[PDB]
This record gives C-alpha cells, sequence and structure tokens, in this order.
RNA sequence: GAUAGCUGGUUGUCCAAGAUAGAAUCUUAGUUCAACUUUAAAUUUGCCCACAGAACCAAAUCCCCUUGUAAAUUUAACUGU
RNA sequence: AAAUUUCGGUUGGGGCGACCUCGGAGCAGAACCCAACCUCCGAGCAGUACAUGCUAAGACUUCACCAGUCAAAGCGAACCU
C-alpha cells in the first residue's frame, strides 16, 4: 500500500520479488536425538557407523579407526558433549565436532614411547 | 465467615473506634525529660554538640579516600551509550499464553507496550528492545518479531518454529513516539519520519546474518540454511503455510507506524486522517 | 594396561558393556563467599558463577 | 540480608487449616517444624526459608 | 555534599567519585589501585601486576561512596557491550 | 649516574621498555621478548628521558 | 540570625543494655578510620580447655578435644566513647 | 604607591636549642603487640641479565583506610643479592 523513499524496492531493484525472500548433509532423521540433564543440559547423539550411507566408505573406515572409544557394543559412535545451559548449544557443537570429524577423517606421550621402546628391548629372548 | 458473625454484635464503627495497626506509628520522640534531655543526644562539647562538623568525606585535612585514587573511563560515555531492556524468550513465551501480545498480527512495539510485558521508557538513552536467549527450549510461538538485537542462536530457535525475525532502528523522538502514541496523536503534530542510523549501526542494520531491513532480501534463505546447518533442525518452509501474507510484512523505513505512514495527521475526536496535500510536503516526507 | 584385546576379550567373550574411568580430581576449594572482598580482584565474582553466559532474571 | 520467607498473600477462609497442612507437607524436608506467622486479619502467612517452587507445586496439585 | 540544592531543592552527586569510581548494582564499587601509571620503572613485575588490576571497596567506603550519590546511579546498564555486564547480578550467596 | 632511557623496537611496532645504563658506555643493543610477535628482537635505545 | 576546633544552657514519669589497643590529620581544647557499646535478624560454635606442638645469637604466652557452660560470627542501621 | 593574604607542629607554661620519612638493638627476654626531648647503629642507594615476560587458585598485611608482601599452576625459553 505504502512506499517509502529508502524502500526494499528502490534499495535493491533486482531481487524485488516479494516471495524470492523466503526461497532456497548430516541427515538429521538417520541420527538420534536425546537429552538428560546432569547445572548444564547434555546433548546425546548416536548413529549405527557401518550403515552410515552419508559417509564413504574410507571416510567410515577411518572414523572407525582412529575414533574407537566412541563406538558402541551395537557399532554406534556415541558422543556427547556438555558446557553450556542451553541444549541448541550443545547440539550445535555436536554437529560441528561430526563436521571436523568428518574433514579429518576424508584428509604426555613421551613416557608411552619409552615405556614402548622398554618393552621391546626386553622383548628380546629367543631359543 | 466470623469476621461478619462477631461484628454482627458491639455498636456501630464510628469515627471514635478508628486505630492504627499497632507497630506502626511510631511514637514521637522530642527532647522533653530526663532520660532525653541534659545533652539531648548529642554528645560532649565540640562540633557534635555544636553540629558543624566538616563536609561529608573530609578525614581531618589528609587526602581523602576518594581523592587518592586516580581517574579513569569507567563511565565516560555513559550518558551515550545505547540500552535496550532486556526480552527473554520464555516472557514472549508467557505473554502469548497469558493472552496479551496475540502471535496473529506482528509483535511490534506498540503491540508489546499495549500488553506491558516489558515496561521500557523513551527517556535514559535507550533506544529500542535487544533481545534475550533464555527460553532456547519449550518455545513454540510462530510469529514474526520485531526486535532491534537478536542473536544467531535465538534466530534460529524463533525461525524453526515458524516465525520470521527482523531488526529495525527507532531515533529517540521515533522511540518516544511508538512508546505512547496516544499523546503523541493528541498533541496534535503530524507523524514524523524515522531517520537512518548512525555509521556504527549501518553495517549491523546492512547485513542479512543478523535480518536487516537494510540488506540484500535474497541472502535471507542463505543465512537461515547456514543457521539451520549450524544448529540442526529442518527449514520449514514459510511459503507453504496459511499465515503467508500476513508474515509477509516488512514495514518499508522511515515509517514509524506499522499501520499509518508519515505526513498524515490523526484526531482523537471525530474519527477522521488528513492528507498531507501540497506537491512539497509530500516531496519533503516521502519524496 | 589398556589395549585392543581387552575390548575383543569383552565383547566376545564375557558379553556385557565394558566400564570406563577417567580419574577424576577433587574440586577446588573455594572459601566462604565473602560480600565485601574488599581486596580482591574483579575476578572474585567469576569463581562463582554458572557459568559465564548472560544469565538473566524475568523482563 | 539474611531473613528470607515467602509470603502467600492471598488467603482466604480458615488460615490455622491451610497453616497445618504446610507444616506437616515441609516437615519431611527439613524434620525441624517451620516457624510461621499467620495472619488473620490480613489473609497472609509467613515461612521462614525460600519454599516458593515447592509451595507452587503443591498448591497446583492441590488445584486452587 | 550539598544535602540541598539551591534551585530545585534536592540531593548533589560529587563528580569526583563517579569519575574516580564504577557503580555495580551488585552493591560493590569498584575502583583502580594509585601509582599505576607513574614510576614504573623501579617498580618489579608482581607489584605492576597486581597494581594493574581492579579492587573492590569496603562496607564504609561503599556506603560513603552511596551517600555521595544519588539514586539516579543505581540504574540497571544494558549495554549493547560491556564487560562488566555479568557482574551487574550476584548469585550463588547464603549469608 | 644511570640514565633511564628507553629501548625501541625493530619488528613489532608499539613496544617499548625502559632500562638502566651507565653514563661513560657505548649505547646499548640488547635482546627482548615482544608481545606481538611472541620472539626475541635485538631492541635500539633512543631519547633519553631521566638523569640520575 | 555572619563566622568561630571556644564559655553557658538545652524543660514530664518509669524499665533495660551501657568505659575505649592504635593510626592519620598545618594536628594532639577539634575531626575520620579502627576499637568499645545499642537495636532486628540468619547461622554455630565463643572462654578456662590436655598429651603435644612454638629459636642459634623468671612471673610467662599461642592452639587446644572430653569438661563447666551459652556464648560467638555475620548481615542493615546509626548516635555515644 | 596602591589591591588580597599569611606568619606550620612538639616542646613537663611559651620562645630559644633540636626534631618532622623509613629499617634494626634493650625497654618489648618464649605467637603479634606498645611510648621517645629514653642510649645507639643506617638509608633517599648500591653490582650482571632484560623470559625482571603474559596470565592466575589461595594468603600475610605495621594495629583503620589509602598504600605494601609470598604464591601451586597455565603459555613462552632450560637441558637476581
Ligand atoms: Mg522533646
Ligand atoms: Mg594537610
Ligand atoms: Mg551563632
Ligand atoms: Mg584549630
Ligand atoms: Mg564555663
Ligand atoms: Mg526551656
Ligand atoms: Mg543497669
Ligand atoms: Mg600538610
Ligand atoms: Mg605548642
Ligand atoms: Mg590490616
Ligand atoms: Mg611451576
Amino acid at each position: 500500500e505504502f512506499k517509502s523513499i529508502y524502500s526494499l524496492d528502490k534499495l535493491y531493484p533486482e531481487s524485488q520479488g516479494s516471495d524470492t525472500a523466503w526461497r532456497v548433509d548430516i541427515p538429521l532423521d538417520r541420527l538420534t536425538i536425546s537429552y538428560c540433564r546432569s547445572v548444564n543440559s547434555k546433548a546425546e547423539v548416536r548413529f549405527h557407523l557401518a550403515t552410515a550411507e552419508w559417509i564413504a566408505e574410507p571416510v567410515r573406515q577411518k572414523i572407525a579407526i582412529t575414533h574407537k572409544n566412541k563406538i558402541n557394543r551395537l557399532g554406534e559412535l556415541i558422543l556427547t558433549s556438555e558446557s553450556s545451559r542451553y541444549q541448541f548449544r550443545n547440539l550445535a557443537d555436536c554437529l560441528q565436532k561430526i563436521r571436523d570429524m568428518i574433514t579429518e577423517a576424508s584428509q604426555k606421550l613421551h613416557r608411552i614411547r619409552i615405556e614402548n621402546m622398554n618393552r621391546e628391548r626386553l622383548r628380546q629372548k629367543r631359543i | 465467615a466470623r469476621a461478619l458473625d462477631l461484628l454482627r454484635g458491639l455498636p456501630r464503627v464510628s469515627l471514635a473506634n478508628l486505630k492504627p495497626n499497632p507497630g506502626s506509628k511510631k511514637p514521637e520522640r522530642r527532647p522533653r525529660g530526663r532520660r532525653r534531655g541534659r545533652k539531648c543526644g548529642r554528645g560532649h562539647k565540640g562540633e557534635r554538640q555544636r553540629g558543624t562538623r566538616p563536609r561529608l568525606g573530609f578525614e581531618g585535612g589528609q587526602t581523602p579516600f576518594y581523592i587518592r585514587i586516580p581517574k579513569y573511563g569507567f563511565n565516560e560515555g555513559h550518558s551515550f551509550r545505547r540500552q535496550y531492556k532486556p526480552l527473554s524468550l520464555n516472557r514472549l513465551q508467557y505473554l502469548i499464553d497469558l493472552g496479551r501480545v496475540d502471535p496473529s498480527q506482528p509483535i511490534d512495539l506498540t503491540q508489546l507496550v499495549n500488553g506491558r510485558g516489558v515496561t521500557i521508557q523513551p527517556l535514559k538513552r535507550d533506544y529500542g528492545v535487544q533481545l534475550v536467549e533464555e527460553g532456547a527450549d519449550t518455545f513454540t510461538a510462530k510469529v514474526n518479531i520485531e526486535v532491534q538485537l537478536a542473536s544467531e542462536l535465538a534466530i534460529a530457535a524463533i525461525e524453526k518454529n515458524g516465525g520470521v525475525v527482523t531488526t529495525a532502528f527507532y531515533d529517540p523522538r521515533s522511540l518516544d513516539i511508538v512508546c505512547k502514541p496516544v499523546p503523541f496523536f493528541l498533541r496534535g503534530q503530524p507523524i514524523p519520519k524515522r531517520m537512518l542510523p548512525p555509521e556504527e549501526l549501518v553495517p549491523y542494520y546492512t547485513d542479512a546474518k543478523n535480518r536487516g531491513y537494510l540488506a540484500d532480501p535474497a541472502k535471507f534463505p542463505e543465512a537461515r540454511l547456514e543457521l539451520a546447518r549450524k544448529y540442526g533442525y529442518i527449514l520449514p518452509d514459510i511459503t507453504k503455510d496459511e499465515l503467508f501474507k500476513m508474515l509477509c510484512t516488512r514495514k518499508d523505513p522511515r515509517q514509524i507506524f506499522f499501520g499509518l505512514a508519515p505526513g498524515w495527521v490523526v484526531n482523537m475526536a471525530d474519527k477522521k486522517i488528513l492528507k498531507p496535500t501540497d506537491e512539497n510536503l509530500l516531496k519533503y516526507y516521502t519524496s | 594396561r589398556w589395549d585392543d584385546s581387552v575390548t575383543y576379550i569383552f565383547h566376545q567373550l564375557l558379553d556385557m558393556r565394558e566400564p570406563v574411568f577417567e580419574f577424576v580430581r577433587p574440586p577446588p576449594y573455594h572459601p566462604k563467599q565473602k560480600r565485601f572482598p574488599h581486596r580482591q580482584p574483579l575476578r572474585y565474582l567469576d569463581r562463582y558463577r554458572d557459568s559465564h553466559e548472560p544469565t538473566y532474571g524475568i523482563y | 540480608g539474611n531473613r528470607q520467607m515467602t509470603v502467600i498473600r492471598k488467603v482466604e477462609g480458615d488460615i490455622w487449616a491451610l497453616q497445618k497442612d504446610v507444616e506437616d507437607f515441609l516437615s519431611p524436608l527439613l524434620g525441624k517444624t517451620p516457624v510461621t506467622q499467620v495472619n488473620e486479619v490480613t489473609g497472609t502467612l509467613r515461612i521462614k526459608g525460600y519454599f516458593d517452587q515447592e509451595l507452587k507445586a503443591w498448591l497446583l496439585e492441590k488445584g486452587f | 555534599l550539598t544535602y540541598f540544592s539551591a534551585r530545585k531543592g534536592k540531593r548533589k552527586t560529587v563528580k569526583a567519585v563517579i569519575d574516580r569510581f564504577l557503580r555495580l548494582h551488585c552493591g560493590l564499587w569498584v575502583r583502580r589501585k594509585a601509582g599505576y601509571k607513574k614510576k614504573l620503572w623501579k617498580k618489579t613485575p608482581a607489584r605492576k601486576k597486581r597494581l594493574r588490576e581492579f579492587v573492590f571497596c569496603n562496607k564504609t567506603q561503599s556506603k560513603l561512596l552511596d551517600k555521595m550519590t544519588t539514586s539516579f546511579w543505581k540504574r540497571r546498564n544494558w549495554y549493547v557491550d560491556d564487560p562488566y555486564q555479568k557482574y551487574h547480578d550476584r548469585t550463588n550467596l547464603k549469608v | 649516574k644511570n640514565i633511564l632511557v628507553r629501548m625501541v623496537s625493530e619488528a613489532g611496532t608499539g613496544f617499548c621498555f625502559n632500562t638502566k645504563r651507565n653514563r661513560l658506555r657505548e649505547k646499548l643493543t640488547l635482546l627482548h621478548y615482544d608481545p606481538v610477535v611472541k620472539q626475541r628482537v635485538l631492541f635500539v635505545e633512543k631519547k633519553k628521558i631521566r638523569s640520575l
């Protein structure tokens, strides 16, 4: 009805569509969502890694080899992250972690090293 | 109750049976007596008895405590730092549940002031209302919300529920007029036109991330999909709903009132509106 | 110590969710929060928050 | 700065019954008896200690 | 101090306190240790670090500063971006 | 006896610090740790503003 | 109706609690802080405590469980010393 | 030659003489504590690096405040009296 001076139609004569301003990986239906407060909410996510159709074979193999502590007894990559009061931030952090894992798959320890070296040295025992 | 049963008796309650609440009217304490005399609760000789002590904060002459501390720009530009009253998502849900601020109409500042959800004040360097991400969960409103400030978290929380988040800027005079439009109309002046933000808010309002009224409208779905992929939740196509034309209203700039336009003159008595004729007036108002 | 053979045994000839530990340390001391710290820095209030995020009452 | 109590400002009818009910309901929460202070005049009631959420839940369960 | 003004007939706030202190809704007064900008070459690093940190006020000092101010300064401060936004409200306290 | 001069930083402009030096000796060019670059850099004194 | 660290005075009945280490101050005839004292309130430990513990160039003192007790910390006030 | 102002404090009464900030020895002998016109010894600094860098749990604290003192860690280099 009314049209001001700096209306949206005049500021940008290219995208003048009235309904064009509301038009258009990691499937949500495949992943599981469940919360359990423990004072900070906890966003739990789980999904079968073997049947992950939305992940490539080498990426799945790398995720299963590296991130092995998160694998479930039934073959599910369980991961949780609780660092805020709201669950939306926790879900966003979990999604970002999943994306980082996928990307790095598509690509303190000195004591353990010394221990393994000493073990290998002591392994010397042949007839 | 027993109150009326007891009142049935006793004489009438005239003006002679009045008595204040025992413990409220503290008896006066005047200095006229043995205990309240001799010195009159003032002390021995000195300025205490004479009532002529130094100013407040004085410490006999030494550098007072409130001077020995150096200066600092704590409240330097405090008289100009923009301030907005917080608005929680839980507060919006409570308002929608209690009836006031119906979601069937745009959630403009006038509607919030009428419903009295966040009582703001035109004075006190206030230039609108901000948003808070308190009620991120258990929120289901679905309505075009208009707030000056808004974060990505709450923006997505509102969008996934079928809403439309937007941001605007109300000038001091425009904000005061929007706060109390009844006295503005009663004063007898034409509806002015809100000016543009300063250089500090131009880049903030000319971006599609925070949903601004001075950015490209084609970037809205891009930021929507970005926030969706960030926080999950598939975007519900608002184009395929029932209240599309109602939520499509964006309120063009230089328009203080969502319904009325600048230049028009409203009149309380005899509900009528005058047209701002004259080519010069129209050119100065809306070109 | 820990190894993959342990998990293999657990999931093969035990049939039970194996446990996991982390060795958690005791929480900090943090004495009784005084009303007027006087000489404490601005970080005094930071030791009693839950948690950093902007918390607002009702408005 | 120390004392902190709830206030049921709206009370109509027998206040002694409500006080006794609240006392019986709050006894298992602290073992002792809550120091109440009924006011027949102004239908009010004070209970030493914070019990806003618990009292609200109890009243909602009772149905008022 | 001026308990009563000569034009309107109200209290008056000493701008020195407002310039040398910072008001908070929690009821505490923030200040800055003196000597944080003079003779810094002879001060040991620990002293310089301790002097560059904020400090609170005592009960008597806080009450004096409050008396030297009006109710206008006790208003909230919902700044768009202020580093002291998470300090106006005090949480977790039991006497 | 020990003038207090300011040491200028070559790399990472905007960071300096003062040091002591005797009144009878060549200028100083000692190393110092910078906060911007987070590395050691040779400094150069310039402009004295003290006499003790 | 000037000011004045200074002299003088500051109106009826009765009940209760009610004596201070010091520092600064163009300051020791005056002021502030601290300390003593008063009011309403939330908390639990307040004092004599017993083995022991506490330095190279005499009467003593600090912590101190059971034991006598019911006193002590804090919050918000403010005059008085 | 006109116009405003002051002539700081201790002094076993006031001036004179001397002093005005801080550290130690006895008074103050065994946690702290206390007086100097009581008797003494010293200082407004002195020598090498410039990680004498950036951060931060908890404490002592000259009897108050302003002012001062120690510090697990965290990042960065190591293989002060
Ligand atoms: Mg009287
Ligand atoms: Mg002076
Ligand atoms: Mg007089
Ligand atoms: Mg005098
Ligand atoms: Mg006389
Ligand atoms: Mg008389
Ligand atoms: Mg008596
Ligand atoms: Mg002086
Ligand atoms: Mg004299
Ligand atoms: Mg002290
Ligand atoms: Mg270390």
